[PDB]
């Protein structure tokens, strides 16, 4: 209620709650947090740009191929993380605003 | 090569209440029934013929 601006509003409540009876040894009460803020795009966006800028001059690869790795597989993993990055970027700021199952019909004249 | 990814599509779909159909007994009526017979038919005027 204090903010919706940092919560995904098209998931009506983003929250899963639980309350166990027993605290950790030497403590009175506690909580564990596990979250997914779309901010996490930056992580992977770092990794897949840092990858691509070394790969664009083939640096270090000789050590990789030496264990018979395939040179095509770099291109594939970095492409897959660019799809994964794009996934957060498109679901960030995505619509709570509604759209209906209704098509264009030629039912009127011009006025 | 041109890096920066290809393209990925969002999962989003339009919504409708499908013109859904149910039963209604109340919808089948607008008018009430007429009254019963309030009139005597047994009465006699007792004329000595």
């Amino acid at each position: 209620n204090k903010n919706s601006s940092y919560f995904v509003e098209w998931i009506p409540n983003n929250v899963k709650t639980a309350v166990c009876d027993i605290p950790p040894r030497g403590l009175k009460m506690s909580a564990t947090f596990i979250g997914n803020s779309t901010a996490i795009q930056e992580l992977f966006k770092r990794i897949s740009e840092q990858f691509t800028a070394m790969f664009r001059r083939k640096a270090f690869l000789h050590w990789y191929t030496g264990e018979g790795m395939d040179e095509m597989e770099f291109t594939e993993a970095e492409s897959n993380m660019n799809d994964l990055v794009s996934e957060y970027q498109q679901y960030q700021d995505a619509t709570a605003d509604e759209q209906g199952e209704f098509e264009e019909e030629g039912e009127e004249d011009e006025a | 090569h041109v890096p920066g990814g290809g393209s990925v599509q969002i999962v989003y779909k339009p919504v409708d209440l499908s013109k859904v159909t149910s039963k209604c007994g109340s919808l089948g009526n607008i008018h009430h029934k007429p009254g019963g017979g309030q009139v005597e038919v047994k009465s006699e005027k007792l004329d000595f013929k």
